[PDB]
């Protein structure tokens, strides 16, 4: 069932963190790229974001995602969610904070999704590359060849013993809930949000309220506000401020853990052998850079090793 | 291959903060003063030009260490054994390792 | 045509037993997500009218946590 | 030597004692944003491979 | 930014034949080797941040028409400093550079 | 927080005073463009009913140069 | 020599007879799909060019 | 005329054949790229598929 | 202003004579596809209501083959 995998992820919520090159001027993005993993053997990468995929407030669904604008969590159907590095990658799966994709090599990682006329893009620099399997340096997995042992990120969202922790969110500063009532500033607290305040208009008047609390000073610029929401936890990123007290550790499983399976490698064309007195001549005609290693079966091996890129003849 | 994990940094709005020596591999801790951070929805707080950001970090092994890793061995000379195939007279081939 | 510790759907492809109605249609026809029993819900959670389990802390907080909204109905919470 | 082969040594794959010197140095966050930057040398296991 | 009646930044004007058409900017795209991100536009001029490559294209969808043009122009990434990076980093050392203005003046 | 020769938007960001309500929302919420007085129109231009200014030469030329069509109205053009 | 200049020789431009050696070798299909994979050295006319 | 060049393609139908890398795991698709021909001098190419255009 | 073996449309461009009424608009107005005769059907093909040539093997096959659906009409196929 879906509830087994989405058990602890229902207790969590998205967040807004710092993203460099979100548009052109490094805004605060609803989806923020953290900790790209790209060390498989088929060019398949795993991207962890700050949004939530495969989750809706009402119920779990694989065609609905959850994100945050302001302080309100919004749910939008996944319509155009794209990952591109230098060409548009074909994403495989998504589960909570994580996206799995199959990307061509390049120097950047980009994600984006629309809801209405918005764009919501984040780009984080990261050098991904294609890692072939075997002794031939191909640039794409072939139609046919020889099976070789390879390790790749599986597309199953099971537990598999790997965990990450989630924490209570830190105070979040909202400036939209401070307004002037008639000539004094007023605090609007939505649904028991317990807004903290800090005024230094003639002096310090720090304190915690839960309802109304019209502050007795003039300007909105000389007072700050916060918000302690404790309903849903968040993953402790490095782009979020920590809490005040001691914070418990959660246990959120990493869905797409690395496994070891099978990979397809290219087979080189057969060389043409010519026999001479104590001499072996190989006419090699390769299409990819190929490795040729020889040795002798005597007391000294005398090993040779060279990468063949052009059609050469070796004696 | 390692993986470095960064916890959430603490932000003291106007004051000072210190950190202890936690037992961790390659643990690092610092204090940066006077940052004035800018989150979403305005600045974080009011106490101008003196603050404190901790931003600790420590390293750990990665989740790919269980799949591919290099094993370090020290050798010492041991046994040599072989498998022989033998026959004699009118008796057919029988094999056993020696 | 595989081991009895493996499962085969109506197409003929063989998958493992751990992929039996786990939520993902592994083979083409998706008959692996058809015939299995529904698990029971926890005692510490609150049961909705449609059966969506929510934690008991989320009951009577002034926010919808269910599709049917039975966790915030006046019949289930005296106001 | 933090960059060649022994920058992360563990006795067992399920062990709990780790030795790792990776020249990890924290850096100052700039321009008033909440992030934690650092710098360190590249892994020796990926260099050895 | 011009619609033949006033100033509106979500509108563009072009010519088909001898009639000055004017539509709304729906999908204006500039790509070099990956689709670039636009910054601003004012009159004849567009400003965009592009990856390196050998071609510069720009097109706009009027109705069902495509209306694309391409020119061969080698554009390179130019790092500032004594390290040759291929994308500007999240954190580092601030150094003086020269870029085109964000504003229209 | 900055120099009085720099404009501080109400979020907290400080921009320069040459960027004073020049058309682009330079801060996040766009409080820069809200409070500055309107500039006078040119004396050699025809003032439209919507505040726009079009060149006199363009008046009664058979082409609507205004948004509301006040430059080609029969009340404003005697044929 | 199947890869230098004479891997495909025809007497005229429209001759029916054709000499061709290219080291073409059949490969086994894999995992139960219907395709015919082969393996041969690249062309000698491209390598001469 | 347009009907002259379609006097033998009318009698043919598309087919479904396997191809590598549909999405992630090499399905059987109505589109199946065979014999990409790129021996041109301007970068132009001709692609033969299994669908009908 | 070109060779007699070439054809010139009304704009001024010159195309070859093989590109006259062959199906595709080559120049802007497609004047080569405007004035050309129409050929007959073959003797082995059945002519539908709209004039399309379909083979007699497809006649009364139970499936729609013509544009108007006249290949499966009870008027032209005695049932
Ligand atoms: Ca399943
Ligand atoms: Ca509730
Ligand atoms: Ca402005
Ligand atoms: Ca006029
Ligand atoms: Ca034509
Ligand atoms: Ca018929």
């Amino acid at each position: 069932d879906l509830d087994t995998h989405f058990t602890q992820y229902k207790l969590a919520r998205p967040y807004i963190a710092d993203c460099p090159n979100c548009g052109h001027s490094r805004c605060d993005s609803p989806i923020a790229i953290e900790e790209v993993r790209g060390d498989a053997h088929a060019g398949v990468i795993r991207i962890q974001t700050s949004a939530m995929f495969g989750l809706k407030t009402d119920g779990v669904d694989l065609a609905y995602m959850s994100f945050m604008n302001g302080k309100t969590q919004k749910s939008i159907k996944i319509d155009n969610l794209h990952v591109r590095t230098s060409a548009p990658c074909s994403l495989v799966s998504h589960h909570g904070y994580y996206i799995l994709a199959q990307c061509p090599p390049g120097d950047t990682v980009t994600v984006g999704f629309h809801d209405g006329p918005n764009r919501h893009t984040c780009t984080v620099a990261h050098k991904v590359e294609f890692r072939p399997v075997g002794r031939e340096k191909y640039r794409h997995p072939p139609e046919h060849g020889v099976e070789l042992p390879c390790n790749r990120y599986t597309h199953k969202r099971a537990d598999q013993g790997h965990y990450v922790e989630m924490h209570q969110p830190g105070l979040v500063a909202d400036h939209s809930l401070l307004s002037i009532h008639s000539a004094k500033v007023k605090i609007t607290v939505p649904s028991g949000a317990q807004v903290k305040y800090y005024c230094k208009c003639p002096d310090v008047r720090k304190g915690i309220t839960s309802s109304d609390h019209t502050t007795t000073c003039t300007d909105v610029k000389q007072c700050r506000a916060y918000l302690i929401d404790n309903k849903k936890w968040v993953y402790n990123s490095g782009r979020l401020p920590r809490g005040e007290g001691d914070t418990f550790k959660g246990k959120l499983h990493v869905p797409f853990v690395p496994v070891k399976a099978k990979c397809i490698a290219t087979l080189a064309p057969e060389p043409l052998v010519e026999h001479k007195h104590r001499t072996l001549i190989l006419h090699l005609h390769p299409d990819h850079p190929t490795l040729l290693t020889t040795r002798s079966l005597g007391s000294d091996a005398n090993p040779t090793r060279q990468w063949i890129e052009r059609p050469t003849t070796v004696n | 291959k390692y993986k470095t994990k960064v916890p959430s940094p603490v932000v003291k709005c106007c004051g000072a903060t210190q950190c202890t020596s936690k037992p961790h591999p390659d643990y690092q801790c610092q204090v940066f003063s006077g940052v004035y951070p800018f989150m979403w929805g305005g600045a974080y707080c009011f106490c101008d030009t003196e603050n404190t950001q901790m931003s600790e970090a420590y390293v750990e092994r990665s989740e790919e260490c269980s799949i591919d890793h290099a094993k370090a061995y020290k050798v010492h000379t041991g046994t040599v054994q072989a498998m022989v195939n033998i026959t004699y007279g009118s008796v057919s081939w029988r094999s056993a390792d020696v | 045509k595989c081991e009895p510790s493996q499962f085969q759907c109506t197409n003929g492809r063989c998958i493992t037993l751990l992929w039996k109605c786990d939520g993902d249609e592994d083979c083409v026809d998706g008959s692996d997500e058809k015939n299995c029993v529904k698990k029971t819900c926890a005692e510490s959670d609150f049961v909705c009218n449609n059966g969506q389990c929510v934690p008991s802390r989320w009951k009577c907080d002034g926010d919808p946590d269910c599709e049917d909204g039975s966790d915030e109905s006046p019949e289930q919470c005296h106001m | 030597k933090a960059g060649s082969f022994g920058d992360l040594q563990s006795r067992t794959s399920t062990s709990n004692d780790l030795y790792a010197n990776t020249n990890l140095k924290l850096q100052r966050p700039q321009a008033g944003i909440v992030h934690t930057p650092f710098t360190q040398v590249p892994s020796g296991f990926e260099r050895w491979k």
